[PDB]
């Protein structure tokens, strides 16, 4: 048992402050991002800010398709493969910029006799999401620190 | 001009199609969205390429 | 050596750099010999004899050669003027400069600031030199570099030597700018609709707005069925308003010969944007004429496949700390069942967070629904739902508790009962009052490891995760179920508060969640592998009042959930995947998955993938025709491969295949081939697909599908072969999962 | 012959 309680916070040291950039500051995934960050302890700023020499977390195109996964004995389909992909870029004040990226997939049976019960349940899905690839995003933040030092 | 630079004034698709500059909108992106076909028993949408300019 | 460099070889590049009538002669209305060179601007002209006129005009005899940093010009006569910025070259041949045009003529002139190239008896084609595949040769050709064209008057098209087709006006978009005309077509038979065509047009009306008629020949029906689309991006946002319409169907007429007319039509429209950053407006329409539009034109043999068309409509005002929407959904189903479906018309909802209240974080949901059937008979209620939330969250390095709790007020106002009541035992009620608490409980860890013994500067982490949820038991037997159904519980869906996604049924539990991730992470922190393993312990039954789920086993408290995931990252090209659930009361494993998957870049792919649902699971959740019918009540088990690779790097072969192993049957079988060449590209692909259950027999029926497309190659910036278009055409698409 | 593309604002 060589195992010891991580000593380092997943966020890292250099990106305790940062910025928080997007398009779309109101909406589904901006505010799941915002909720990660304030849970590992980052104090977001706002883009107008006088500071020049913090990281900015600019956040990218989000895309949801979906499509047919399995089918029953009489071709109608009977699963749905749901893939939702974030893009984002991290703007290191002087080296460079770090694009990251993330993709969820989740799974979905229809039921057409409940019509309206499977679309709550698929926007239930669709909120779920956001909270997953928001998460993946900040797990790609201590591989552009050491990016950074490398180069 | 009453939004400030950079306010997104239209957002299509995902991507930023309009944003203020100084207190004028000028257009910042593209949309390329095509009717894909029959879902079963809907219609559906493929995304062919939308971008931030 | 790719398909875009191959076809710049022959293309000529321009030398000299991107910036006054420096001659050079050996011999010098003075006349000039020998050989020339006249430079003006980034212009050159090459001769063997020039000679001036002054007043400053030139005249070039014998071996002319124009260059520029747009065209090449070639002849045995020249003439050009000095200040007009213009040359008349006679008969010989022009090539485009830095891309690939080319073509003969008998009178080239160079026009205003160098933009138009004005043709006499030319041709204009797209191959490189030496191919002559095919040219568009008319009496008069217009080249302009600012709108990208080639107008032709009384042009010829021809396929080698032979004029195929004759018109008086033609334009070709000769660069990549947006410009209306006649789109690719396609040629299409299959065993069930027999021979179709596809003539789509474009029509570019303005920069922010496009259309495209498609008439669509179907043999079958004798008429032809007009697909029109319309795009638009206005300042709320882009969407698309999609029009089919058949005026007469002679299949339809047999089927249903009652019915005065026999058209059909269908009309979706899709819209979504942001404006202002505050308003989000969403549309997701579709309507059809008849029960059976879906069925016919989709090449589906009978009316078995079920189905359902989305009508929604959004209105919402999004800020930081408030939004607030208005919706009305509405579905119209498509079975040979019943179709009766409830619609919330409209429904209202109102979130606003506070965080910061201390150590807490505040928040507060509601809603406002109302709900209507098809029918005249099933009953019709309004609700009205409130959701005060506060959080408690408390964190480290190496863990993090959160403590939440939660109350839940809904009132319902139920009428039009008297049907419903008459024929049941638990009667329903006008009103009903249904209050409860919420506290949940979640914690987690994260260890680390240094596993130098495997690899060098790896780390390996541990994170085990626990949650506690109780809920207390209402009883809900009189109350409806308008839009509440049963969730899936993937290992992260093992957390989840909800058993049902909705607010018609609010399950009691009383159980605690445990489970456990492992990551390994490389020594550029890049992570590779993980690999999860939950479960879920009930210490009381979770009573919905209703419970009508048909388990297999008596089982109310234990272990009764698993469910685990995988992801392998073993190269850059490799990728695994994988998930399992296991349900106790099923006594077998509910659904599983898995994907493996090679792909060196876009055109070279393999992949393996599984998919699994047992018997028992169809019968829990789906409807009770699902657990008799001999097409639903099997399950799912079917391996699919896709592959992909191209030979010559002009050729690219695709392949799927998707086998049911329960029946030993396929399910799906895709095969294309598409050669792509500097100025046309030929597609061919094929399928077969199931499209329909026969129940006289008692076995599936397949559809074979095979189709044509031809493109011009060379006009656009384009070099692909077509490959991701070729995963994506069956009815199971290719999906990346790297 | 046409070629479909992207939409945009007018400049
Ligand atoms: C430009 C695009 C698509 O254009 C087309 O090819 C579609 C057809 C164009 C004409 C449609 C007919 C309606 C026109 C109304 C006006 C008519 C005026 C008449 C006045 C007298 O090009 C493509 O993308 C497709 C490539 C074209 C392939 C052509 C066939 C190639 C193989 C030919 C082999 C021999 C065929 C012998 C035929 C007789
Ligand atoms: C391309 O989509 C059509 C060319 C320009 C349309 C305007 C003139 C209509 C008649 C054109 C003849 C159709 C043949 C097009 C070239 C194959």
């Amino acid at each position: 048992c060589g195992w010891h309680l991580r000593d380092t916070t997943q966020v890292p040291s250099t990106m305790k402050v940062m910025i928080l950039d997007s398009g779309d500051p109101n909406g589904p995934l901006s505010r799941a991002v915002r909720n990660q960050l304030r849970l590992n302890g980052v104090e977001l700023l706002d883009k107008e800010t006088t500071r020049k020499d913090v990281p900015s977390l600019r956040l990218g195109k989000v895309s949801i398709a979906k499509d047919t996964a399995s089918v029953f004995r009489n071709g109608q389909t009977a699963e749905y493969q749901m893939i939702m992909t974030v893009n984002a870029t991290v703007l290191i004040p002087g080296r460079d910029i770090y694009p990251i990226s993330a993709k969820v997939f989740r799974s979905f049976f229809d039921n057409p006799q409940m019509a309206l019960a499977k679309d709550n349940e698929q926007d239930m899905i669709v909120k779920e999401m956001y909270d997953r690839a928001a998460e993946q995003l900040i797990r790609k933040l201590p591989s552009i620190r050491a990016a950074d030092i490398r180069s | 001009g009453p939004r400030p630079d950079g306010w997104c004034a239209t957002q299509a698709s995902g991507v930023c199609v309009a944003k203020w500059k100084n207190g004028v909108v000028v257009p910042a992106g593209e949309v390329d969205v095509r009717y894909d076909g029959i879902k079963g028993s809907s219609g559906s949408v493929r995304d062919y390429g939308s971008k931030e300019w | 050596a790719d398909l875009a460099s191959q076809c710049m070889l022959g293309v000529p590049s321009y030398d000299r750099p991107l910036v006054p009538v420096t001659i050079n002669a050996d011999h010098a209305d003075a006349v000039f010999t020998g050989s020339v060179d006249i430079m003006q601007g980034n212009s050159r002209l090459q001769a063997d004899e020039v000679q001036l006129h002054q007043k400053r005009t030139v005249d070039a005899l014998g071996n002319v050669h124009y260059d520029d940093n747009q065209v090449i010009l070639k002849g045995p006569k020249g003439w050009a003027n000095l200040n007009t910025k213009d040359t008349n070259v006679w008969e010989g041949d022009y090539q485009m400069v830095g891309r690939q045009g080319r073509g003969k003529a008998d009178l080239m002139k160079q026009r205003g600031e160098n933009r138009y190239t004005i043709l006499d008896n030319g041709s204009f084609t797209s191959c490189l030199p030496g191919s002559d595949t095919w040219s568009v040769v008319g009496s008069e050709i217009i080249h302009d570099r600012e709108e990208q064209v080639a107008e032709i008057w009384n042009a010829r098209f021809k396929v080698g030597p032979v004029p195929i087709f004759y018109s008086p006006y033609l334009q070709l978009p000769v660069g990549d700018k947006r410009r209306s005309g006649f789109l690719i077509p396609n040629a299409k038979y299959t065993t069930t609709n027999y021979f179709e065509f596809y003539l789509p047009y474009y029509w570019n009306i303005a920069p922010n707005m496009d259309a495209t008629i498609t008439p669509h020949y179907m043999h079958r029906r004798g008429n032809i069925m007009w697909e029109n689309e319309f795009r638009y991006l206005s300042q709320a946002g882009a969407g698309l308003m999609e029009l089919d319409y058949l005026p007469s169907d002679k299949v339809y007429e047999d089927e249903h010969p009652n019915d005065d007319s026999s058209r059909r039509w269908l009309f979706y429209w899709n819209h979504s944007g942001v404006m202002d950053q505050v308003w989000r407006f969403n549309v997701d329409y579709t309507k059809v004429s008849d029960p059976s539009y879906f069925n016919d034109f989709d090449n589906k043999y009978g009316s078995s496949t079920d189905g359902y068309a989305t009508q929604k409509f959004s209105v919402g005002y999004a800020v930081q700390n408030f939004n607030a929407t208005v919706s009305t959904k509405q579905f119209q189903v498509f079975s040979e069942q019943n179709t009766s479906s409830y619609s919330a018309e409209p429904q209202l909802d109102v979130n606003y967070y506070q965080n910061d209240v201390g150590p807490f974080d505040t928040r507060i949901y509601g809603q406002a629904v109302h709900f209507v059937n098809t029918r005249d008979d099933m009953p019709e209620a309004t609700r009205v739902h409130l959701e005060p939330t506060i959080n408690l969250p408390l964190s480290n390095n190496w863990g993090s508790i959160n403590t939440e709790a939660k109350f839940l007020a809904t009132h319902y106002q139920q009428t039009n009962l008297d049907w419903y009541n008459s024929r049941n035992t638990t009667k329903l009620d006008e009103s009903v009052n249904r209050v409860m608490p919420q506290f949940k409980v979640d914690g987690k860890m994260v260890f680390e490891r240094d596993m130098e013994m495997l690899a060098p500067g790896y780390t390996q982490t541990l994170e085990p995760r626990a949650q506690y949820l109780y809920v207390p038991y209402r009883d809900q037997s009189d109350i409806y179920n308008y839009d509440s159904s049963l969730l899936q519980s993937d290992y992260s869906g093992l957390f989840r508060d909800r058993t049902y996604g909705g607010l018609d049924r609010i399950a009691s539990a009383n159980q605690v969640t445990t489970g456990v991730t492992s990551r390994i992470y490389d020594d550029a922190a890049v992570e590779r592998f993980n690999i999860s393993v939950g479960q879920i312990y009930y210490f009381t039954e979770s009573r919905t009042g209703d419970d009508n789920i048909t388990w297999e086993n008596d089982d109310k408290t234990g272990s009764l959930v698993w469910a685990g995931d995988t992801y392998w990252r073993i190269s850059e090209r490799w990728g695994l995947r994988g998930g399992i659930q296991y349900d106790t009361r099923l006594d077998n494993v509910a659904t599983s998955n898995s994907s493996i998957e090679y792909r060196r870049d876009e055109d070279r792919l393999v992949q393996l993938n599984y998919h699994y649902a047992s018997p028992e699971y169809i019968q829990a959740t789906l409807p009770k025709y699902y657990s008799t019918a001999e097409q639903y009540k099997n399950g799912i088990s079917q391996v699919g491969a896709v592959a992909s690779r191209p030979i010559a790097d002009r050729w690219s072969i695709v392949g799927a295949y998707y086998y049911d192993t329960n029946a030993n049957k396929q399910a799906d079988s895709m095969l294309g081939v598409q050669y792509s060449s500097c100025c046309y590209a030929i597609r061919v692909g094929y399928e077969r697909k199931l499209n329909g259950w026969d129940n006289d027999k008692q076995h599936a029926v397949y559809d074979n599908a095979i189709g044509f497309n031809i493109e011009l190659r060379g006009l656009s910036s384009n070099y692909g072969l077509g490959t991701q278009e070729m995963l994506r055409s069956n009815i199971l698409p290719y999906q990346n999962t790297l | 012959c046409g070629l479909k593309g992207p939409l945009y604002f007018p400049p």
